[PDB]
């Protein structure tokens, strides 16, 4: 279920880059940034909730009193909603007070007219950036804590390498964003968004598709048993 | 009066049963089968 | 003083175990076997010394061939679909001593191997572990033991922990 | 349903209505024994048990004693009466070989039990040694009910047969057949001249003592599960049966046609009973709930 | 091969990091003007090291 939700949010993430191409308008400059912010926070939340469940399942060897309802199937979506609630409310408050707009800039250059979008309030954008970075940083710890889980349940190698690409790509573009202006800042934004989404999709899913469709082995339920048999040490038999 | 006292008695009984069930839920129960005259006594020691 | 269910209690590494020895009931099993629906696992004991030289108060009823029948009946009950079995094969010293004189071919019709202890024990384990048909739901843990082996409690502990872990993955839908 | 009783935590195996048609008694596969109160759902007593393998329970006609039993092969009597304010074991009756599968109070000093040893017995609670032993069954006795005059009783065992004993002479006098599998329940007609059975063949039959014959069979083509409990209502017009498929059925004794159905349990029904005045029906199931229908 | 605390894995990790850093450096260098060319060229060095 969380995989389906993550795939839907990632579909939203690629489609969110199509608002940065074409002539700016009043509503496009209002829908540019919140779309990507929410569509990426959703994926981060899905990853966090999934990892937190397997650990809680695996760290409950003693007969368990209540965590049974703590790892409920329906509460995962509630946790995801609680994680994205901050982004939702910040975007709503930002659009309420000082929404973006369209601007014809005649002061950057004498003989050229530039069409750009205003931001209304930079604080309301810094808050989104900080929240996304904080969740991405928490993903590092949640991947670190999950490194000792058995096979088919451990993904600590792929969570970190998808956040590293995101951080590197979005840090290396700071000088160009600060100094350069024109029609290429939008191209930089599109490239960064597209690269982050591609890295996430690849590093999360391309490893499994290969075992599922090709090398259809490690493919039955009579192997995943032996694989899950390592955390507690006795699964002994001859078969 | 009598209904009230029965209410507190029932509440105390329910509390005791809840605690007993909570304590008993944390134990592993094993059924020891086996063929006759085959062992099942050394395992006990 | 009591007869019928017998109970033993012990602790190991912050766990509590309860063992029921209902083998002294001496009545029809089918009328009370369903009272144990909910046990974590079933511990089964088989003596390797019966492979031959001892039948049971009868003429053509091998003790091992009756233990196999009881294992087949127990492992495939309607009430024991999800409960795993811990199988103990005891008295291996006598088996090793008697392999050199009495081969294994007197018990089962086809091969054993080298009439060597290492090869006969593996074949007996394979034959005894093939009587289950619920392979998609339950699992079997086998551990050769003797009168001197002293590591049985850690095998039981680890098997119980593994059973508990896989049971929870199933509820959550993961496995 | 009119009242629902909660508080158990495991499967429920027995139940017996009180002689005042107000209080109950229930036994679950724990060490617990709760005395209920169907008028206002407040519990009265809760008795822990040494062995958590209870199979039957009974409530004394004097309202002062109860009984238990199970795979421990022992019947125990509890002093529910004034005993300085609590309950303690009065006597443990030993001597049976197999498990104990039914027990009924005759008086405050005599109790009849049936066991899986293919043997019933009549005990003496003051001494603890059985005074009469009823033998003749070749299978495990599963049910037992007493006549209104408490001078005759019947039994059913895992061999298809029913016997009519008398508590004084200690000898069987009549044997009734007709079933083709094990028999699980039995109870007398209110007049004491007939009884009904319930087997694993999904059929219920009626027998009469004077004619030594089988009168009617109550069955259907949509039932394959066996019966676990059988009870007559007052005047004998309505026969109540509890089945494995979560359901309870109401029959017509005279014409053998279904007249109702009871469906409120999510698990197998293991016990049912009707009050002395025929005012209510109680049902127990393999979940931890009880219900009262009216 | 776990020869020395899984040494053959961290080498692969570092090489992948190096390649990612410079591949990401290409477009950022290609779209920067003025005094920030040094800014975009120092960051890659620091990250790789
Ligand atoms: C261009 C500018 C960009 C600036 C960023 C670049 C900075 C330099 C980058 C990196 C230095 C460290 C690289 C970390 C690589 C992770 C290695 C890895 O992948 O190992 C995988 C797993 C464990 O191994 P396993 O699962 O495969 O097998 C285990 C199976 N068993 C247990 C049986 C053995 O390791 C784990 O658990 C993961 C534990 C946590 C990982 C630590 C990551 C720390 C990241 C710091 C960067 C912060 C952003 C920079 C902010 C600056 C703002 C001005
Ligand atoms: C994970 C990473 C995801 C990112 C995707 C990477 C692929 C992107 C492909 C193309 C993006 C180009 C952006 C177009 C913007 C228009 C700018 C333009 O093309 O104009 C032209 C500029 O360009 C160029 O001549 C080329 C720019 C030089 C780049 C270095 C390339 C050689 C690299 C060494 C790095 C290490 C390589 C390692 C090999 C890896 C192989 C495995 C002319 O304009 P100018 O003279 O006024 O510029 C002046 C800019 N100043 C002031 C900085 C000079
Ligand atoms: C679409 C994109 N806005 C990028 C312009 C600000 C910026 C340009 C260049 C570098 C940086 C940063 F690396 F300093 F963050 C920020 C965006 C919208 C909403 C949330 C976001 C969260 C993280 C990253 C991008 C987010």
């Amino acid at each position: 279920e969380l995989s389906y939700l993550l795939l839907f949010s990632l579909l939203c993430c690629f489609s969110s880059s199509l608002f940065f191409i074409g002539e700016p308008q009043d509503w496009t400059c209002r829908l540019r940034q919140p779309a990507f912010g929410i569509s990426f926070v959703l994926c981060i939340s899905c990853i966090l909730v999934k990892t937190n469940r397997v650990l809680l399942v695996f760290e409950a060897k003693i007969p368990t009193s209540f965590h049974r309802k703590w790892w409920g199937l329906n509460l995962q979506f509630l946790l995801v909603f609680l994680c994205t609630f901050m982004q939702i409310v910040i975007c709503v408050i930002w659009l309420y007070t000082a929404p973006p707009s369209s601007y014809r800039n005649q002061e950057l250059e004498d003989e050229i007219i530039f069409i750009t979008c205003h931001e209304g309030s930079l604080m309301a954008l810094g808050f989104l950036i900080g929240y996304t970075c904080l969740l991405a940083a928490i993903c590092f710890f949640f991947a670190f804590k999950s490194r000792k889980l058995p096979e088919n349940f451990n993904e600590a190698k792929f969570i970190t390498f998808s956040m590293l690409i995101f951080f590197i790509v979005w840090i290396s573009f700071i000088p160009a964003y600060a100094s350069t202006y024109g029609k290429f800042v939008s191209a930089v934004e599109v490239i960064a968004i597209l690269a982050a989404s591609f890295g996430l999709l690849a590093c999360i899913f391309f490893n499994k598709i290969y075992i599922i469709l090709f090398k259809p082995s490690r493919n039955t339920i009579e192997e995943v048993r032996c694989s899950t048999a390592a955390h507690a040490f006795k699964v002994a038999a001859r078969a | 009066a009598e209904d009230k006292a029965a209410v507190e008695r029932s509440k105390m009984i329910d509390r005791n049963l809840r605690e007993d069930g909570e304590k008993a839920a944390k134990e592993v129960k094993l059924l020891l089968l086996g063929a006759g005259e085959s062992g099942k006594s050394t395992i006990v020691k | 003083k009591t007869t019928g269910i017998v109970e033993t209690h012990f602790t190991f590494k912050d766990l509590y175990f309860k063992m029921f020895d209902v083998g002294g009931q001496r009545s029809e099993r089918k009328k009370w076997i369903h009272c144990f629906e909910g046990v974590t696992a079933i511990i089964f004991c088989v003596a390797l010394s019966d492979y031959d030289l001892v039948l049971a108060e009868d003429e053509e009823m091998n003790r091992m061939h009756e233990s196999m029948k009881l294992f087949d009946s127990i492992c495939n009950n309607k009430w024991f679909t999800e409960t795993s079995i811990i199988l103990f094969l005891n008295k291996k010293d006598l088996f090793e001593e008697k392999i050199k004189r009495s081969p294994l071919t007197i018990c089962y019709p086809e091969y054993t191997g080298s009439n060597t202890y290492e090869e006969a024990a593996a074949y007996i384990q394979c034959q005894f572990e093939d009587l289950n048909r619920r392979k998609d739901t339950k699992e079997i843990y086998t551990h050769f033991t003797c009168a001197t082996d002293t590591k049985n409690v850690q095998f039981v502990f680890d098997a119980v922990t593994d059973v508990i872990i896989k049971n929870n993955l199933k509820e959550c839908g993961l496995y | 349903t009119r009242r629902t009783l909660r508080g158990h935590l495991a499967k429920i195996y027995a139940m017996h209505w009180g002689t005042d048609s107000r209080l109950l008694v229930s036994a679950s596969q724990d060490g617990k024994l709760i005395i209920w109160d169907s008028y206002t759902t407040n519990k009265v007593h809760a008795i822990p048990l040494r062995s958590s393998w209870v199979m039957t329970c009974a409530y004394a006609p004097s309202g002062n004693y109860v009984a238990c039993g199970g795979l421990d092969n022992i019947c125990s009597i509890y002093n529910l009466k004034t005993r300085e304010g609590n309950v303690r074991v009065s006597r443990e009756l030993a001597g049976h070989t197999g498990y104990l599968s039914c027990c009924r109070f005759l008086d405050d000093n005599q109790i009849v039990t049936s066991s899986g040893d293919t043997t019933c017995a009549l005990w003496d609670i003051e001494t603890g040694q059985q005074t009469t032993t009823f033998t003749g069954h070749t299978g495990d006795v599963m049910s037992l009910s007493l006549a209104p005059d408490t001078r005759l009783f019947v039994s059913g065992a895992c061999d298809a047969s029913a016997k009519l004993w008398d508590v004084r002479e200690g000898m069987c006098r009549q044997t009734f057949t007709g079933h083709e599998s094990d028999i699980n329940a039995i109870c007398f007609f209110p007049n004491g001249n007939a009884f009904a059975t319930g087997s694993d063949d999904a059929t219920c039959r009626l027998f009469d003592l004077r004619a030594d014959q089988e009168l009617m069979t109550y069955s259907h083509d949509n039932i394959i599960c066996g019966i676990t409990s059988v009870s007559f209502s007052k005047s004998g017009r309505l026969l109540l049966a509890g089945y494995d498929d979560f359901n309870c059925n109401v029959w017509d004794a005279l014409k053998a046609d279904r007249a109702g159905v009871l469906a409120g349990h999510d698990n197998r029904v293991s016990c049912l009973g009707v009050t002395d005045d025929g005012m209510a029906v109680a049902t127990g199931s393999w979940d931890s709930f009880l219900k009262i229908w009216n």
